[PDB]
């Protein structure tokens, strides 16, 4: 663990260069020491803050909300210095993580952060007034290289299909549960009532997990499984025959 | 040969369009096609990976020729370009072929310098019209024009230009309109009498 | 008598209950967003505005 | 001795807080405590009482001294706690004292220049930083927070800066910083290794 601390005594000019330090050791430690390495950058809304005071003390050209107009091209330089290089065998892997004003997810900060990058993962409100830890939301979260990091071969043939159909079933206890807090009891059907019952199991156990716990991954898609075998096989679109096939009866 | 970029081409005489494009997207084709020789648009926020409909659309088509502009993008998305098109292969005269005989690629990814993505973008297009000058069918695919546009953006702001809305200099749409206008089947400016036309396929980040 | 308008009042009721709650439910939510993004658009092309009457003024110093 | 307003007196090293700030009522004290040296925001607005909790911290508290700091101040609460002093005394050996021998008052009326309206803030904390150099307790009240916005708005009138956001100069977030984070626990600098911590209170207005 190398820290690069930067407390808030400190003048703010000074905050565009420390990401820049981090970086580049990041990449001698990982592309001439030939070591896996971790990146974590915190509060990239300061650094937002000092580039634009910075731009704005030479009256640069804004763009919305006041911002520098170049601010993804810096954005850019700073988060395109990751992945892996033919030749080597370390990597660099990054977390960025930023604050959201006013949680709207228009604002230009978080929008151009989710265009240069390939997912997100939405630490969410509401589940921290139910005192729920993590407070994990899924519906908007994104891993767009799930793709190829999954399948048989690194964990299990049908993980992609477990992650389908569970994510297409959340959404749809939500739904469930918006339709249900408007039209009332009698215009609901029995389809709605084994949604909400899973909605009632999902949160209640699978996304609480508890500070210090290792969960393991296969323990994760059994649960999976359970959760997925509270409907009948059939309405399960989103997952091919055999499949229900190989694991339904379990 | 050498060709200044800017300038277009000429040619004999422009005709009207008679065939579709290959789709390989149920949707968009029989709800809304293109034709071989239209243009078309794919806004959208992100979230929605339009680079799938991209890398769909480039693998499958019935076309003689691909050619996809990069500008401003990932460079995960590259890697998979480069990995995995070599691997896909298709026929029609006997042995298998690998479909990377038949594109050409350019590249610029986000942290690239600002101008190159003007470069990248004029220098396809000029291609494009290079290799439809031997009477062919090509297709061509952009990513992100608006990040095109924010670079001239940016540069014009570093000149002291007026500011026309949002930001952006006045003549971004006269530029776009010229660059969306070069597409079309036309007869080509030969004795062999040679015919060939051009699809275009572009990408908008709002 | 009394069971028969016992036995009517019930529809009556639903319908209130239901359109008082998608009046609390839909209508506002939607038209107080709106009122948001309005506000906030109209404070960005203000700013605009000000931002071009600032660069004239630079240049007008020469 | 003579310390300019714009630097942070040197401290040996900064103790974590850990100890609850009292106040009179079980109320906010059982329920949502404080901690001595913290950082603490409390909505108030006119009518509702808000020189109540200021009265419970002066007179029912562990602190040592009161700094009372505002902007665009009355009358009615200098003469108020003028005679407060003789009337909400503490008896802390059993003999009513007065409580100016525990405050030392500082206050803006709108009139006063936006300079010195400004400066108010850093006097203020400049002076509590002094007294807490002597090993006491210190609660700064930092009244008037939404006003000292407008301050701040007011300053960079004359500026001509860029609004960050509805006139907002772009270092407001660095004045931010540099006034809130001043506080806290720490060991004093010296030989008889005294101790003592400022806490300030940003009474919200919206």
């Amino acid at each position: 663990v190398c820290l690069f601390l930067n407390l808030a005594n400190d003048p703010t000019i000074e905050r565009i260069i420390t990401p820049r330090l981090a970086l580049t050791t990041a990449e001698f430690l990982a592309y001439q020491c030939e070591k896996h390495v971790l990146v974590i950058l915190t509060d990239m809304s300061s650094y937002a803050e000092a580039l634009r005071e910075v731009s704005a003390a030479r009256e640069e050209v804004p763009g919305r909300r006041g911002f520098p107009g170049y601010m993804y091209t810096d954005l850019a330089t700073i988060y395109e210095r990751a992945g892996r290089v033919e030749g080597r065998n370390g990597s660099i892997t990054q977390i960025p993580i930023l604050t959201m004003p006013n949680d709207d997810i228009t604002h230009p900060i978080p929008d151009l952060t989710g265009y240069i990058t390939e997912g997100q993962i939405y630490v969410d409100r509401q589940l921290h007034n139910r005192q729920i830890y993590p407070p994990i939301n899924v519906l908007p979260s994104l891993s767009r290289l799930m793709k190829s990091a999954i399948g048989e071969g690194m964990t299990r043939k049908d993980h992609a299909d477990v992650s389908n159909q569970l994510y297409a079933c959340y959404a749809i206890g939500k739904d469930v549960q918006a339709m249900k807090a408007v039209v009332g009891e009698e215009a609901l059907t029995s389809d709605d009532l084994l949604y909400l019952e899973f909605l009632q199991k999902f949160e209640k156990n699978f996304i609480t997990q508890g500070p210090y716990e290792n969960r393991t991954v296969y323990e994760t898609l059994d649960i999976g499984w359970q959760l997925l075998r509270i409907f009948p096989k059939e309405m399960l679109k989103r997952i091919p025959q055999s499949t229900l096939s190989e694991f339904y009866p379990r | 040969q050498v060709w200044p970029v800017r300038q277009v081409r000429p040619v004999t005489e422009k005709l009207p369009a008679n065939h579709p494009l290959l789709t390989g997207q149920r949707v968009l084709d029989a709800l809304f096609p293109c034709v071989q020789g239209g243009t078309t648009a794919i806004p959208g926020a992100f979230g929605c990976g339009k680079t799938v409909i991209s890398q769909s659309l480039s693998k499958y088509s019935n076309s003689d020729v691909i050619i996809y502009v990069g500008c401003g993008e990932r460079g995960n998305e590259m890697s998979e370009v480069l990995r995995d098109f070599p691997e896909l292969t298709m026929e029609v005269d006997g042995k298998v072929e690998s479909i990377m005989k038949r594109t050409a690629l350019v590249a610029n990814t986000s942290n690239m310098p600002v101008a190159a993505r003007e470069a990248s973008i004029y220098t396809g297009i000029t291609l494009s019209e290079y290799f439809r000058d031997m009477g062919y069918h090509v297709s061509m695919m952009a990513d992100s024009t608006s990040r095109w546009a924010e670079a001239l953006r940016e540069i014009s702001g570093r000149l002291a230009e007026m500011p026309a809305d949002s930001g952006y200099p006045a003549y971004l749409g006269a530029r776009l309109a010229s660059f969306y206008e070069r597409a079309g089947r036309v007869k080509c400016l030969g004795n062999p009498e040679r015919e060939g036309s051009v699809s275009i396929v572009g990408a908008v980040s709002p | 008598s009394l069971q028969t308008s016992f036995v009517t009042l019930d529809e009556a009721i639903k319908i209130t209950n239901r359109r008082v709650n998608a009046i609390e439910h839909v209508i506002i939510p939607r038209i107080e967003r709106t009122l948001a993004y309005i506000i906030t658009e109209l404070d960005e092309r203000e700013r605009e505005e000000f931002y071009r009457l600032k660069k004239i003024q630079e240049k007008k110093k020469i």
